[PDB]
RNA sequence: AAGGCGGCCCCCUGGACGAAGACUGACGCUCAGGUGCGAAAGCGUGGGGAGCAAACAGGAUUAGAUACCCUGGUAGUCCACGCCGUAAACGAUGUCGACUUGGAGGUUGUGCCCUUGAGGCGUGGCUUCCGGAGCUAACGCGUUAAGUCGACCGCCUGGGG
């Protein structure tokens, strides 16, 4: 994420800049991943928990849509 | 509490120079339930004070509030192994009604022949920047600017 | 919409940079086909694309060599 | 001495420590200062205040160079990432440029295990 | 086929699937005993050894701590060729058939018109989720059945020992 400040602007603009090019990049996403070594059947186990409880939410929304609370 | 937002109660103002500020200081000041002697050594060392230093009693207790009054404390949090202070600033009527507690505890401590001196010198020494309660004042300072990285 | 090389039936060629910039970052990575809208079967041509224009140089690997 | 004009500044960010070092655009390096010997040891080295109090003293020592425009490089994500840049801004240097070296590897070596 | 397979390029090679036609004409299904393949660890003989890291050593926490935590670290993980033949080798569900209301998707061919630009109309092969009848002890399965039926094989007969 290589940013080169522009002419005059306030220091906080290219600051704040900055640190949205890097949240796109993703950067910390990556070294916290790569801090430990995860065996090979806990990465499948996690992407595929993730996935499915994330398919349930994306159900349940149209469940609690139909319904009424009050 | 747990709940409860708490509007607190007026006391009655001091009788002789009208100031609820001074009616603290007393009620403060007073052991065991009995204003009359209370108000006596408030009184008292207050006019040592001002014949000593300046004219407008008032004014004569006011200068040591100002060089006794905090501003930032240190309130601790825990959350592992390890509790560790965080700084906090003071909201106005915590400051006016704490500098006065120092205050008190300092003059208590003195050695002197009796208490309306012990109070008449405590507020002279804080008038000038300097004793007890001016230094309890300095050490929440320092250790709140000791360890404040933490927010 | 998302129909940008479904009017272009071919194979996905690696000469032609001035099409693969447009898929890729800032930083060089590869946009996922989840934004562009591409769909799977030209997703991987369009990756094999850019893995074989990295090795001859005509596109950056990373953002900072 | 030697009157650099334009240097860089490097910051070794970690997720226990900050290092800050200055430069010339050659890359012969001029100064550092670090939290850990800045008065932070134990727990406290590790927080954007201690970070931003050792860019403050690299901003020093460097006054015989005379160091003027800065091109600020961050690397090892930490808590000291971004405050340590701001500070330098309070040292009065004109910044023109930001960058993100951090190590990523396209899978290379095996990590060490994870802790229970 | 199962184990399993992940940068790019080449040259050797196996199996799927679809369109429209030709040909052989029951050539089929299952399979005791056999034969082959079979993660990781492990073994033998040569290489290689960056990073991790059993054993091992030191520091710490602890009543103790031959552990968890920290600092180092050898076999091993890597290559070639031989052994080993086991796993929660798991949709804990044998293989091959025909039949039995529906939705939401993914991926891969296709034949039409409406190559009217996006678009709609149909037909195949795999795969994910929800669910009707039915099933059952219930959980649940449900056109890829654990439903309704055939053909062969394997196995089960109280718990511990
Ligand atoms: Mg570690
Ligand atoms: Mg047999
Ligand atoms: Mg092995
Ligand atoms: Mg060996
Ligand atoms: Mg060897
Ligand atoms: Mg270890
Ligand atoms: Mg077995
Ligand atoms: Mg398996
Ligand atoms: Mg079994
Ligand atoms: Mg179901």
């Amino acid at each position: 994420p290589v940013i080169k400040v522009r002419e005059n602007e306030p220091f906080d603009v290219a600051l704040r800049r900055f640190k949205r090019s890097c949240e796109k990049a993703g950067v910390l996403a990556e070294v916290r991943r790569r801090e430990f070594y995860e065996k090979p059947t806990t990465e499948r186990k996690r992407a595929k928990a993730s996935a499915v409880k994330r398919h349930a939410k994306k159900l349940a929304r149209e469940n609690a849509r139909r319904t009424r609370l009050y | 509490p747990r709940r409860r937002v708490i509007g607190q109660r007026k006391i009655l103002p001091d009788p002789k120079f009208g100031s609820e500020l001074l009616a603290k200081f007393v009620n403060i000041l007073m052991v065991d339930g009995k204003k009359s002697t209370a108000e006596s050594i408030v009184y008292s060392a207050l006019e040592t004070l001002a014949q000593r230093s300046g004219k407008s009693e008032l004014e004569a207790f006011e200068v040591a509030l100002e060089n006794v009054r905090p501003t930032v404390e240190v309130k601790s949090r825990r959350v592992g192994g390890s509790t560790y202070q965080v700084p906090v600033e003071v909201r106005p009527v915590r400051r006016n009604a704490l500098a006065m507690r120092w205050i008190v505890e300092a003059a208590r401590k003195r050695g002197d022949k009796s208490m309306a001196l012990r109070l008449a010198n405590e507020l002279s020494d804080a008038a000038e920047n300097k004793g007890t309660a001016v230094k309890k004042r300095e050490d929440v300072h320092r250790m709140a600017e000791a360890n404040k990285a933490f927010a | 919409f998302c129909r940008f090389t479904a009017e272009g039936v071919q194979e996905i060629d690696y000469k032609d940079i001035a099409t693969l910039k447009n898929y890729i970052t800032e930083s060089g990575k590869i946009v996922p086909s989840r934004i562009t809208g591409t769909r799977a079967k030209y997703q991987r041509q369009l990756a094999r694309a850019i893995k074989r224009a990295r090795y001859l140089s005509l596109l950056p690997y990373t953002d900072r060599h | 001495r030697k009157q650099v004009s334009d240097g860089v500044a490097h910051i070794h960010a970690s997720f226990n420590n900050t290092i800050v070092t200055i430069t010339d655009r050659q890359g012969n390096a001029l100064g550092w200062a670090t939290a850990g010997g800045s008065g932070f040891r134990g727990s406290r080295k590790s927080t954007p205040f201690a970070a931003q109090v050792a860019a403050e003293r690299c901003a020093d020592a460097v006054k015989e160079y005379g160091i003027k425009n800065l091109e600020v490089m961050v690397k090892g994500p930490g808590p000291g990432r971004e405050s340590t840049i701001r500070a330098l801004n309070a040292a009065g240097f004109r910044i023109t440029n930001i960058t993100d070296v951090t190590p990523i590897p396209h899978n290379g070596c095996r990590p060490p295990k994870k802790r229970r």
